[PDB]
């Protein structure tokens, strides 16, 4: 949970204008768009072992809606999202694919962010 | 969407 308020900054701005809008458009952004439903899934002891679900399309609501002090938080979230795609699924399957295609551009995005975070 | 969820789309 953020300790402060959220707020308007160039940074965030950055990760919904740019990070969030490249990545959505692929069309293997699909499974992330929403939170895992590991009911329709059948996904055995998926909250079990993912402590902390996160999403795209959770993401880009934070985004829209200001709940970020910073986008250090963002960053974490995008961060969380992939690691529990790796950690639950197994190493052939699709999904990891996926993931790792999305974050290489995630992180290609971010290498390009502007650096200092400004508020707005 | 999946054929098997996670392990293998269909589309």
């Amino acid at each position: 949970n953020p300790s402060k308020p959220g707020r308007k900054t160039n940074q965030l701005q950055y990760m919904q204008n740019v990070v969030v809008k490249t990545l959505w458009k692929h069309q293997f952004a699909w499974p992330f768009y929403q939170p895992v439903d590991a009911i329709k899934l059948n996904l055995p002891d998926y909250h079990k072992i993912i402590k902390n679900p996160m999403d795209m399309g959770t993401i880009k609501k934070r985004l829209e809606n200001n709940y970020y002090w910073s986008a250090s938080e963002c960053m974490q979230d995008f961060n969380t999202m992939f690691t529990n795609c790796y950690i639950y699924n197994k190493p052939t399957d699709d999904i990891v694919l996926m993931a790792q295609a999305l974050e290489k551009i995630f992180l290609q995005k971010v290498a390009q962010m502007p650096q200092e975070e400004v508020e707005l | 969407w999946w054929i098997i969820p996670k392990v293998k789309k269909g589309c």
